[PDB]
DNA sequence: TGCGAAATTCCATGACA
DNA sequence: ATTGTCATGGAATTTCGCA
DNA sequence: TGCGAAATTCCATGACA
DNA sequence: ATTGTCATGGAATTTCGCA
């Protein structure tokens, strides 16, 4: 068999709805398979109209193999295999109520969650702008199994922003404190 | 005055009037009997209002103007008294143009790495659609990969709110950008230094040095054009498109597309290279490393016969950047400060600021 | 399709393909194995669509098509099948630019004459002053001796009244001119019929065929500007000012002013001749005869190494003269009826109008 | 002593009033001495003036070291004294009630009055138009002391128009008759 | 060890206001 | 304190297929 | 029948939208 | 059925002044 590649398969998944951001809800998730590079996009919703709108920017720089996704409905509408077609892109999906990637890819899911909910915390509101410096974090962040950034494995070079500090991610006693306060 | 051209007439030598010619007077005046007819000698004293009512016929040059005053006169090294008062006619230095080429022009290396110098510009404006006039334009310095922004206005504020985009994926060190409003501006200062990416500038009004960029402005309008032949300009749902061809197609010199170079690997595009398919990962980007340093590299053409190249202390006129209708196309001599390179200088104009110019916005200062 | 394909599989050699390759089936298509690697050999009846999809990614030339194709695919002359598609697509044909220059210039015969031919153009708009916002410029091919008329417009009617003025003093054989809208009018034309004036036209959007009054343009903005320096631009008072220092400048080349030339004798203006103080007005004329005869003329400079002259029958492409934004620069391919003179052509166009229209202002059609 | 040239002398005069013609009343005739080559201009009126403003125009083609008139108020003023002394331009006059210039030009500016009441009968108002075509008689006609034109003289060629016609310039009967009805 | 043709490379030309 | 570029399609040159 | 300097001629460069 | 031109100022080349 051959070695997995970068562009072989795009993991996207929805994540929200969330506190609204510039008149904004939810965020597509891409996940590259090979390299665990992350590409996140703001949606007003998760409707296959917003699923398409994204990844017509996305796939105007790179274009998977396959495409993998649960049964969301976004997804699994016609339009959307339509769409997926026309780019000659095949669609998978996991079994309902069973999902499945990689290792690599629910860890890079798990983190992205994480990373989201720790800023999210005296700024719920403010997270639209702060997308790009996520992406960053996480495309620059090392990979325990392999020896190599997101970032590194796609483009072959070090980037001009290391992010050095492997950060706590895990929420400080006033976070938890000032979290339970917006909710009760 | 009298004093020089007394001992002449009485027949005694001095040094630049040849002595085997009969000087004499006449009608009150010196003369002298020359090959091509009989000339009047003026006093020295004389000589400068002479040269100067010559060259304020018409303002003309060396030979011109000497072919006026020969008419009546003679004396020793005419052209030098001639070049003289060329030297310092203001009207002829800022107006006359230059008969001296630019120096052969620099072949920059190429960056060595993806995201080690963007060059960005705009084109535009474009006709209207959905609402949109401008693109901006970013030409990754390595790799030639571009990406396409629609925008309303060449701002900053739409400049700012593309690269937010596009730097989500990977931050350059360095910007490259000619001297527009949008690049030039403190907030797009600011906006560089909060992320460390360092601004550079193009010496102003020389697009040669955005080049980068301004070829790749040719290849979108000249694939736009094509995709619109006999439909009207609705360019706006076509930026994808385009971005997407480009980055995917050859550079036949190269035998890369920029997309190749970036990745070490085709998408799912049409006609993907599937030569490395057995290849690790790992040893993918081994041979793009190595392909990336070897790339055919351009070198400076032979200088054309009659170039100038510049030199600290020489005088020298920048051209005005946008002259209104019957005004001089060049600023008043300033004088060179710095050699940066060959092609660029800094120069001290008469007010005196230190501005940072290309030699082909130069010229030499004639006459010394 | 099949056929051809078949006698390859099972051993038997056919002409194209070579032999000592190993040619084969696997996933239900033929393949061979080429130094590059494994490639698909599509039946010839599926290679047009190919070639055509691989074109139009980004609508890429030869080897750009070429290398997207080869990717995937080998058969025998590729390139001829790449080449053939090139040159039956109309949006490369009339989008992509020339890469073969035009032929060198020619240096067409001074007039023997003054009088033989006048060339005439027009200057502006230029900032009003007194009302007045164009000159017309009228050279003397012979000479080079220039009337200049301020103008509110470049009309018909404005030029018409100038010429009369002009003409007072003598009628020329030829009136050379530009396609301008003052000049090509019927009024004009009927104009210069009324007193036996032949109108010749430049081929369009080819202002070097007005070169030698372009270029006295040229001294005239110069010399305005020197003389308007500091001043507000009051070029009206100018003109008769400009006009006489010009017709008296000497050019060096030649050695003569243009007034000199016209008339054998400078007037009374600063520094004139005085070297045929002494001969008739007879022995004047019949020096000035002999002057005029001997002037120096330049000769065609050599061909560019990439340069194409036109051949009957050709099939060449009319430049857009105002393209639209985002627009093609060449109009469709059109036929060369006859060649004039190597810089000048005769085209039926698809329409088909014969025109008359400037190498400059065409290009070969690519790939035959 | 030093032959004869063109631009020695210019002989200038007024003839008028005339009928108005587009506003016009005079013409300012300029003959050169050496060619007989004359210029034509109209004035309004026969004012220093009118005669800077046309010698204006015929002095940005050619200047003239000697003008010659008469003691017209227009050739005495100081203005149009102080005019010549800027062009470099020696002014000369006739002793008064004693015209005088050459047979050449004598003769010349004979023709142009009788040419010009040959012109103005049937249309004594539209001898405006005209000038251009009455210069192009007068400097294209044969001189019988000289073997040529005032055009061959001063250009030394042919013209594109040569005037071989010796014309009438007598007034016939009929034109005789009818300019003793605009008078009398 | 050399031929004819095909493939590849060279590079002038022009266009990014 | 910065700096030309590179698609294009005929022509020139090199390599291929064969012997 | 030859030297140094001055004069003249050559000619690339650029601009007439 | 028409077509480049020519001022400019350094450099190259020729001529001058002298011997
Ligand atoms: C108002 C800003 C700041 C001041 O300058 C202007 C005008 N400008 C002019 C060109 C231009 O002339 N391109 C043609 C071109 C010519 C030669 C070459 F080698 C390359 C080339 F692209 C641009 O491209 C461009 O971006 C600008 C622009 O942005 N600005
Ligand atoms: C509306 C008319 C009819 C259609 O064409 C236009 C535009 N046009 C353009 C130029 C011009 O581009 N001059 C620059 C130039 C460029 C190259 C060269 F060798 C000589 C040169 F003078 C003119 O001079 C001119 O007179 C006109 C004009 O009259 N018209
Ligand atoms: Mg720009
Ligand atoms: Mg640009
Ligand atoms: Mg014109
Ligand atoms: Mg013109
Ligand atoms: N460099
Ligand atoms: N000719
Ligand atoms: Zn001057
Ligand atoms: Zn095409």
């Amino acid at each position: 068999d051959r070695p997995q590649k970068p562009f072989d398969k795009f993991f996207i998944d929805y994540i929200g709805p969330l506190p609204p951001s510039q008149g904004y809800l939810y965020v597509l998730v891409v996940v590259d398979g090979m390299t665990g590079f992350t590409w996140l996009y703001p949606t007003k919703a998760p409707s296959t109209s917003a699923t398409v709108k994204s990844l017509n920017v996305l796939t105007s720089i790179a274009i998977p193999k396959v495409i993998h996704s649960d049964q969301g409905a976004a997804f699994t509408s016609s339009t959307f295999a339509e769409w997926a077609k026309e780019r000659g892109i095949h669609l998978e999906f996991s079994t309902p109520y069973h999902p499945q990637s990689s290792g690599k890819v629910e860890r890079k899911n798990s983190d992205i969650k994480r990373l989201l909910t720790k800023l999210l915390v005296g700024r719920p509101t403010k997270w639209y702008d702060l997308l790009p410096v996520v992406q960053l974090a996480l495309n620059n962040t090392y990979s325990p199994v392999l020896k190599y950034t997101p970032h590194q494995l796609l483009f072959g070079i070090d980037s001009n922003t290391p992010f050095a500090n492997q950060d706590t991610l895990d929420l400080t006693r006033e976070e938890e404190l000032s979290l339970l306060q917006e909710i009760r | 005055l009298d004093a020089e051209l007394d001992q002449l007439l009485q027949g005694h030598y001095i040094k630049g009037y040849p002595k085997q010619y009969t000087y004499f007077l006449e009608d009150g005046k010196v003369k002298v009997s020359r090959p091509e007819g009989v000339k009047i000698i003026p006093p020295q004293s004389d000589r400068q209002k002479i040269v100067l009512q010559a060259h304020n016929l018409a303002h003309t040059g060396r030979e011109a103007t000497l072919l006026k005053i020969a008419n009546l006169y003679w004396w020793p090294n005419m052209r030098k008294d001639v070049v003289k008062q060329l030297g310092r006619c203001q009207q002829c230095l800022i107006t006359n143009a230059s008969n001296k080429a630019s120096g052969p022009i620099l072949r920059p290396d190429r960056p060595q790495k993806p995201f080690d110098k963007f060059f960005i510009d705009y084109i535009g404006p474009l006709p209207p659609s959905q609402g949109y006039l401008y693109v901006l334009v970013v030409v990754d310095g390595m790799t030639g990969f571009t990406w396409l922004y629609p925008t309303k206005a060449p701002s900053t504020s739409a400049t700012v709110k593309s690269l937010n985009v596009l730097t989500s994926i990977a931050i350059p060190k360095v910007i490259h950008s000619d001297q527009g409003a949008a690049f030039t501006s403190s907030t797009f200062a600011e906006w560089a230094k909060e992320r460390g990416i360092h601004l550079e500038f193009s010496t102003p009004y020389h697009p040669q040095s955005s080049g980068k960029v301004e070829r790749k402005n040719s290849d979108i309008k000249r694939l736009l054009t094509k995709l619109l032949v006999g439909r009207p300009t609705k360019w706006y749902d076509l930026l994808p498109v385009v971005q997407l061809a480009l980055n995917n197609t050859y550079s036949p010199v190269l035998k890369y597309t920029p997309h190749q170079l970036l990745f070490g690997i085709d998408s799912n595009t049409p006609f993907a290279n599937q030569d490395t398919l057995d290849l690790t990962r790992e040893e993918e980007l081994s041979l793009l490393q190595e392909i990336r340093t070897s790339l055919y590299h351009p070198s400076t053409p032979p200088a054309s016969s009659r170039s100038w190249s510049p030199v600290v202390g020489q005088l020298v006129q920048e051209r005005v950047a946008r002259p209104a209708s019957l005004r001089p196309r060049w600023h008043k001599p300033s004088t060179v400060l710095k050699v940066l390179n060959p092609r660029t200088v800094v120069i001290l104009d008469h007010l005196g600021n230190n501005r940072t110019v290309s030699i082909d916005n130069l010229k030499p200062t004639s006459h010394q």
